[PDB]
């Protein structure tokens, strides 16, 4: 969990665009 | 085995001849196109040394997965060196944007928290909407003093002012006032010298600090003088939020914005917080502006996709029952239009990573600590990446064919060192658009192709004079 848990990044509508670029905390 | 650096394409390894072609054929302002032009001439990679920097540039979006995909937990882009030199000299206290490693995630962290969070950010709502409800008073206003039953105008003046009540307003809690008839004239100072740093950077961009001095000593000193506002602003906003802050209690069950939350609980130190706030307020007056208007350009340039995307609007109003939380999760076209916005018109015109460890990009061997960057603006033009680019089409965002958006959303960057402001910035244009939408049709008198200028932040390259139909 890179930005710890806040959907600010993808090592785990907006976290669609997170998922393109490739969860866990949510 | 991979062929080495030195054979990746390049007009030549002096930095100071490079830069001197640059600046004769192309100009300063017009560095989006330098890009363009070349990946025409050596393929979709190339290596150029301006000045004393070297970069690799790469345009493919399956060469921007392997840069982002081999990014370590700590990343740096390119920064500007006007601005460090700015901070190092006047010993100014610096925030995330000029911070690395360890010193860096821990800010980030921090703020993540406050401004990326969605426990966090669905608190910005009302404080966005609130301001965009202003914004189209103002323009209401402006049509019953015409007469005329619609309103003519550059409006990039109004939409600066615009981005700063909605930063502040989320940062502070508190209205400026800056959509007011009669407006706060040291606040429009603020927004002035944050739009003249970016500006003055211009001149000293490829070169070292010892040469700014030296060649550039003018821009160099309008350049320091358009930061000490920022700092001096920025400094009395939390200083008297601070004051007042003890003067009234910490006693509320309300969200009272980012800054109460920061100073009343988290692991950031008042002078980290103090610093960040700075750059969060620059950083968020002249990015969402300029891209609204661009946003509202494109809706001129194609009636057929405004029509959509009103219809969208309405029909998101009334299923939403008017709620503003429910609405936005009905608005799927209007979200992929402002994704289309950036793929055309981003602010940057390049996002830069270091490598971490020696990559290996197009069978040619880039050694660790190499600066990659990504020609954003010319990936955005690029036909081989996507179909009919010059045309505004939504709809290509909501594709199945996931091959169609691969590592193509990159307006906001990527990963960990991503936006900061980024679901502020979402939400801002959003809420923005909606408002609009339900309110005005927007046309270009005499439409022409806008160009776009490179002003540290990519612009339009001329005014963009609107004319609003109050929408029945
Ligand atoms: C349309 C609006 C905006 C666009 C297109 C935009 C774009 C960008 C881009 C491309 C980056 C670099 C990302 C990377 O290196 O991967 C960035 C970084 C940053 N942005 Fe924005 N931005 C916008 C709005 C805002 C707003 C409203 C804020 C205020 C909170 C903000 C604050 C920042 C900060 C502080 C950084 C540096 C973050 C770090 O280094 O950790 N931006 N932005
Ligand atoms: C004023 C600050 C506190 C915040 C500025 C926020 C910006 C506008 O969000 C900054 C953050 C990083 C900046 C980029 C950093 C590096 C480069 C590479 C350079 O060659 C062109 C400018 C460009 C592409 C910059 C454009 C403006 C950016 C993209
Ligand atoms: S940990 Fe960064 S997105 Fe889940």
């Amino acid at each position: 969990g890179a930005c710890e848990g806040t959907l600010a990044c993808s090592t785990c509508d907006e976290e669609n665009d997170m998922l393109d670029l490739a969860l866990g905390c949510q | 085995s991979p062929r080495p650096f030195n054979e990746i394409p390049s007009p030549g390894d002096n930095g100071w001849l490079n830069l001197y072609h640059f600046w004769r054929e192309t100009g300063t302002h017009k560095v989006h196109l330098h890009h363009v032009q070349n990946f025409q001439k050596y393929g979709p990679i190339y290596r150029e040394k301006l000045g004393n920097v070297e970069s690799v540039y790469v345009i493919d979006p399956e060469d921007v997965a392997l840069l982002f995909k081999s990014e370590g937990p700590n990343p740096e882009r390119f920064l500007i060196p006007p601005w460090v030199a700015y901070h190092q000299y006047y010993q100014r206290p610096i925030g995330v944007l000029l911070k690395k490693s360890a010193a860096w995630k821990k800010d980030r962290v921090a703020l993540n928290q406050e401004v990326m969070a969605p426990e966090a950010t669905k608190n910005f709502l009302p404080l966005l909407d609130a301001v965009s409800r202003d914004f189209v008073s103002v323009l209401h206003r402006r049509i019953k003093k015409a007469g005329s039953g619609n309103y003519s105008g550059d409006i990039s003046d109004d939409l600066f002012r615009f981005a700063f009540e909605s930063i502040t307003n989320v940062i502070f809690g508190e209205r400026q006032g800056m959509l007011e008839e009669v407006v706060n004239p040291e606040a429009q100072r603020f927004i002035d010298a944050i739009y003249q740093m970016f500006h003055t950077s211009v001149p000293m961009l490829n070169l070292p600090p010892d040469l700014f001095r030296l060649f550039r000593t003018k821009t160099w000193k309008d350049h320091v003088a358009a930061w000490d506002v920022i700092f001096s602003k920025a400094d009395i906003y939390t200083q008297n939020f601070y004051w007042e802050l003890r003067q009234k209690g910490s006693v509320h069950h309300d969200y009272r914005g980012i800054l109460y939350r920061l100073l009343g609980d988290s692991k950031m130190s008042f002078e980290d917080i103090k610093a960040n706030v700075t750059e969060m307020l620059a950083g968020g007056v002249d990015t969402t502006s300029m891209t609204l208007q661009w946003h509202l350009y494109e809706m001129a340039r194609n009636l057929k996709v405004q029509d959509m995307l009103r219809a969208e609007v309405l029909a998101a109003r009334h299923q939403a029952q008017g709620d503003m939380a429910t609405m936005l999760q009905l608005v799927p076209l209007l979200k992929a239009s402002i994704k289309e916005t950036l793929r055309l018109h981003p602010i940057s015109v390049t996002l830069q990573r270091y490598l971490v460890n020696d990559l290996v990009l197009r069978d040619y061997m880039i050694p660790a600590k190499t600066l990659v960057q990504v020609a954003i603006y010319a990936l955005g033009r690029e036909p081989t990446f996507f179909f009919d680019p010059e045309n505004f089409d939504p709809t290509r965002w909501l594709s199945k064919d996931k091959n169609i958006t691969y590592f193509r959303n990159l307006g906001f960057g990527w990963g960990v060192r991503q936006c900061l402001g980024r679901r502020i910035a979402e939400l801002e244009m959003t809420i923005f658009l909606i408002n609009m939408l339900e309110n005005f049709r927007v046309e270009i008198q005499h439409l022409s192709d806008v160009g776009t200028t490179f002003n540290l932040i990519l612009m339009p390259e001329k005014p963009i004079s609107f004319t609003f139909w109050p929408f029945n």
